[PDB]
């Protein structure tokens, strides 16, 4: 567990529709939504090649082919019915706990890539804004929406507002 | 002046398990196991089952005379008997290596029946013996694809006869010996009383003799009858010699459709369904890659499983 | 002024295994794998189970004169046998369809044997036949469930006789034909020299003919004995008729109760204790999840591995 | 491997008894030992959670039925004892591998615990207190023994210590 | 000025495939699936196996004159039959119970082949059959361990004669039975009409009966030869009677070294090579812990998997 | 996955050709590579005992043996080869699952000890140092290469240098 979802990220976002992870911003002319396309993109991805992984690996199983024997056959009947049902509890056993381990990976998958997103955003801001530690990051100087923008497809010129934030730091 | 990161969140109700927490809301789940099945025996690709309801695999090959609708059946898909069907033998006995013939016609899915010895060959004999054991409309009879051959003019003289297998195909032949109750009886049906039945092919070698011995009464009947069967390879042939207690062939089955097919235990009725997975209890239409309907499957099918859910976490967890 | 973030750790020694590093100290592990029997065979729910100690299964339902303490048997719970018991067919020959008739038996809790056929039945033949091949008390004897039949009046005139299963249950019975070694000897024992032993219900359909002929000396004797069984149905009826050779059943078992068991091939002796879990090698007071003692189980046991050890680790690595 | 037990944090606590995982506080009213009862509390139920699954899914395995062969069955003997032993051996491998995959992902399941626990305070506190990069924080002020408890529990005011915290960082 | 932290990349092109994401390019891959054999039969640790070219196991048993190559064989390792050789019981029938006799064989390293009974032993009996269905060089000849008792002086008295086996070692005795096509060439070879053959040892109780009666022609003979076999074990002894139709032992096998091995069916020749991994389809020179090359294996090998490519990856995603 | 290897460190370095991770210094006496000794032993002896362990553990798998069978016997000829195509199934979703999920986490693996690397200097260095978000410390003084040396091989000492670095972050 990565301690992003449903940890220091106390909560979903009924209202981001567009997307599995992405922002919130508001400022002075409003306030939005906003989703991450490429961490979006990737995560779609990896994540249905892992379905098509499990489907296509469990291709080549095992068919019960339905066999009879008679009275005084009795001893293989027993074998072939205890092999046919040992090879399908392995393969359900093998169905089982293939989904509930990749479950888990699936569930932390997202948690990690939840944090790397809030981090690649901590790293352009850096002093800029105030980390709350809730997963909001509250400016220290006047983001309009270019500049959120700017933030989200990772253009964001730290050097631009340096002074001004640096003042209300301090004061 | 704020910029937030958060993750979706929706209405979802979809739960997944996994090993540490179980019952885990998601906000995308994707079912793989398919679970419903529509209660029907039906067609597969188009190609309708051949249904013996009422009548087993023995009764319908050698001709019982209630399995009169399998007379000329057509290529079929699979085999469907019933658990304990009424018609089979109903003179008693045993139709040998059976379990092997069944297995066998699971690899068969069309044979065509043809006359390799009529009635109208024994000069010599009569031809026309008949059983209480097996009723036609109120009235004795027998198996209709072999024949009781029984003493003339009180003569059983000894048959030696041949017949070989002209056609492409192969032929699945079935004879049989009747064990009498006594040596009167034994008298009475064919005049000599020791007596055998001879068949020789190019790998067999058979020698039957009746045990006449006193037995239960199985379908009114203490005697019985063993029948045997075997195929007779193109270009090969079959040699019979008997002086008594012979139930020959009269119609054989040409295997002419030799591609895959199952026998399949079912009590249930045709569905004028058709399907691309047919299972015992009903057939499946569905590209879910796992069910839990029933391991006897047979077309293109899921892979069969015990689970009773199967769900992959595709989304998030959602609150 | 500090606070710190810490984690447990304590004196436990416990080592758990992972993929990447072996021999891993943790502070909380948990064994799940029993490695622990009792070296004996206990009781399975306070029900004992059948040891046949030096008897075999053949030597115990035909009735070996050794084999007395098994005459009228309790239920049980599992049969233990030996791996080469002394007493089993003390007359050489052969328990026909043996191995599945111990398949048989290991579905079977209780038998009440039962004298279907008494020594009194046979007024025109010699009932008080007995071999040196089976010493009781060091003077010659016979199986104790089967009567060999023999000449009277220097004649051996044809059985014809039946046995109707009245009983509720279903009966095994047993029977057998003696192979003689000459004419000399076949004359001696039954007056008529080509004999049979014709046997019949309403599923079998048996004759069986002396050979006669130079065999090996077993057990003192180059004579044989083939014995059969059969499960004859309530209100079914066998039909033995012989004129030489005929080994008839004089008692038969009924199958009571029809349960679950094995046959475990043990050199052990009874332990006086009791269990829930039987091995071969001992049995099992545990509630671990497996073990590795043997894998032919009876009773609510564990799952057998092969592993030597299992432990999960519940917490932290420790120093 | 999330790199704080036997990482950041160069070892265990012998004196920690109440719990896996916790807190240690020096003021100067002493010090002590608490364990964080909360996600102490969720590691032991998923982990006992964990454990039940790993034997409830081993519950339907393969038993091995006693069957007997004659001198002239070999070849069916020799198939029914590959056969058992197949099915053995299959079952072994997959417990053995199933426990030390998920004793893997245990002792890395305490790591992320842990690690989550020392960031779950460092977002309470920020510059109030000064990362030693050891697991401890050193403080700016004055906490007593109320300012600890707060710590622990969660509740802990940054703006009434700012001030206070502002000047050493100063000075 | 500037300290960063980084890891490897380099050249490899050495791919891996994960459940998220195939075809990951890493820096240090490990190849685990050993994919190459060289195509050949060899050696296994330096001992040749027995290759029977066009012989069969039964005609090699038997000592049909066309393999008259292994008439005394060397130790072997492995024994590699074809698919369908072409001297296999030039006269036909069956070598009865032949697949048990082939599992048997697939568990035995060296026999020594040993006269018990030589045609010197026949005084009153002609032991120079000989038939068109076993040709040797233009002329007819016969099974070259197994001699075809006939009559002589117009008399076939019958047959009373016993071995017991002084060796140490178990022996592997064949003999037969042969079935005539009528009763006047059942005279013409044999006086008596109605014949027998009897063996017995302190197990096997054998009677076997001709069975004159008209079959397909096979090799140009519509007469066959029923083989059986059994192991006598160190001081039993094997006891024959016949008065026709017997086809008695000459040379039996000593089983002299019962150690590992198998019957591989393959239709390829020698190499000269050696190997410690040997498949049908050639053998196997590696170290890696799987192969893909043939499941039917034999010796220290890698475990067959049927994957077309297996590599852990060991290093990091490079690029 | 921890976000260290193709994430905050945009790509790897063809000139560290000692070790699989370390560093790149660069002062005014010039520049240069040097792996992390430990670090990277580490991980060479946790991943070649796990390539042993998955070796070790397919010790016991399952061998055919070849049997026949006649033509009055294709019941069981059939149960046969089932039985040895449903065993060679078996084991080789075993073979080709356990090394996608062990690759899988053999990758994340190598990110977690860079992650680890990337902290453990991080720790060290403080504000001492601007941390670039790009794998990077800018330092704020003037480390010559033996001040370079403790940084790697972890004997940096705080103190010393504060006061400098003090003073080019104000200025
Ligand atoms: C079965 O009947 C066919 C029908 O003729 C026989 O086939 C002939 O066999 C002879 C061999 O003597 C060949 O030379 C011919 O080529 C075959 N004739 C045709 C038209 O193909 C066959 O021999 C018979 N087999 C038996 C066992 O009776
Ligand atoms: C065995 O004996 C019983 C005698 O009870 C026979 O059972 C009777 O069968 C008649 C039909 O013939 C029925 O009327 C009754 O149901 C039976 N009688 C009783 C009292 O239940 C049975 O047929 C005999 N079986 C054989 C093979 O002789
Ligand atoms: C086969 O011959 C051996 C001797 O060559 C027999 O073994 C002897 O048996 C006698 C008793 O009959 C005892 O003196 C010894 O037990 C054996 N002697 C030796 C020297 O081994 C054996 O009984 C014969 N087998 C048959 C079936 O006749
Ligand atoms: C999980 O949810 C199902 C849904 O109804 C419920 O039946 C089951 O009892 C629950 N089990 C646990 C352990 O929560
Ligand atoms: C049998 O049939 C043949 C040919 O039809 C004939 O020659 C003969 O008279 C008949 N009767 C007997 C007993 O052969
Ligand atoms: C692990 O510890 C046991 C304790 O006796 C020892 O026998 C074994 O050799 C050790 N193995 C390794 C790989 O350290
Ligand atoms: C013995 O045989 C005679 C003649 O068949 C018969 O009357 C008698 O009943 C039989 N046994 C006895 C004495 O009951
Ligand atoms: C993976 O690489 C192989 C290499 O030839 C290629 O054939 C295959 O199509 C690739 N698969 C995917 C899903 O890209
Ligand atoms: C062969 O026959 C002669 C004369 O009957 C007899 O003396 C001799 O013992 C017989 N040989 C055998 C092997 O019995």
């Amino acid at each position: 567990l990565f301690g992003a979802i449903a940890g220091f990220i106390e909560g979903g976002w009924q209202g981001m529709v567009d997307g599995w992870y992405g922002y919130h911003h508001s400022n002075e002319q409003g306030s939005g939504y906003a989703a991450d396309r490429e961490s979006t993109q990737k995560a779609i991805d990896g994540v249905t090649n892992k379905v098509n992984s499990i489907i296509d690996k469990m291709n080549t199983q095992f068919e019960a082919v339905g066999r009879e024997f008679n009275n005084l056959e009795r001893r293989i009947e027993n074998l072939n019915k205890k092999m046919e049902d040992g090879f399908l509890d392995v393969w359900t056993y093998n169905a089982e706990l293939l989904v509930l381990m990749e479950n888990e990976r699936t569930l932390d998958f997202h948690d990690s890539n939840v944090k790397n997103l809030y981090d690649k955003v901590r790293l352009q801001l850096r002093d800029n804004a105030k980390e709350l530690g809730n997963g909001c990051f509250e400016f220290y100087h006047k983001c309009d929406n270019e500049c959120m923008e700017s933030v989200r497809n990772g253009t964001y010129d730290y050097p631009q507002y340096s002074e001004e934030a640096r003042l209300k730091r301090e004061e | 002046d704020q910029i937030c990161i958060g993750y979706h969140a929706n209405n979802s109700t979809e739960q997944v398990d996994t090993i540490m927490e179980k019952n885990v809301t998601v906000t995308h789940a994707q079912d793989i196991l398919e679970k419903t099945h529509n209660g029907k025996l039906c067609d597969l690709n188009g190609v309708k089952p051949l249904i013996l309801k009422d009548c087993s695999v023995a009764g319908w090959l050698l001709g019982n005379p209630m399995c009169d609708e399998f007379i000329r059946v057509p290529e079929w898909s699979y085999i469907v008997e019933r658990a304990n069907p009424a018609n089979d033998l109903c003179y008693p006995g045993n139709l040998n290596d059976y379990e092997e013939l069944k297995h066998l016609l699971s690899r068969i899915n069309h044979f065509e029946k043809t006359q390799i010895i009529p009635k109208s060959s024994w000069p010599n004999h009569t031809s026309s013996g008949v059983s209480a054991a097996c009723p036609y409309q109120g009235m004795p009879s027998f198996f209709r694809n072999v024949v009781w051959l029984t003493k003339k003019n009180d003569a059983y003289p000894t048959i030696r006869m041949s017949y070989n297998n002209t056609n492409r195909e192969d032929l699945l032949i079935l004879w049989g010996i009747h064990h009498s109750n006594n040596a009167e009886e034994q008298t009475n049906l064919y005049k000599n009383p020791t007596t055998y039945v001879s068949v020789g092919t190019s790998t067999l070698n058979q020698r039957l003799v009746p045990k006449i011995a006193t037995r239960s009464q199985v379908n009114g009947q203490r005697g019985r009858m063993d029948f045997f069967w075997t195929i007779l390879r193109p270009n090969d042939a079959i040699h019979f010699e008997s002086n008594g207690n012979f139930i020959a062939p009269e119609y054989a089955y040409k295997i002419i459709k030799t591609g895959d097919s199952t026998i399949m235990k079912s009590e249930m009725e045709y569905g004028n369904c058709n399907t691309k997975c047919q299972t015992p209890i009903g057939a499946i239409n569905s590209s879910m890659p796992f069910h839990n309907i029933h391991p006897l499957t047979i077309g293109e099918c899921p892979k069969y499983v015990k689970s009773n859910k199967l769900v992959l976490a595709t989304g998030l967890r959602n609150n």
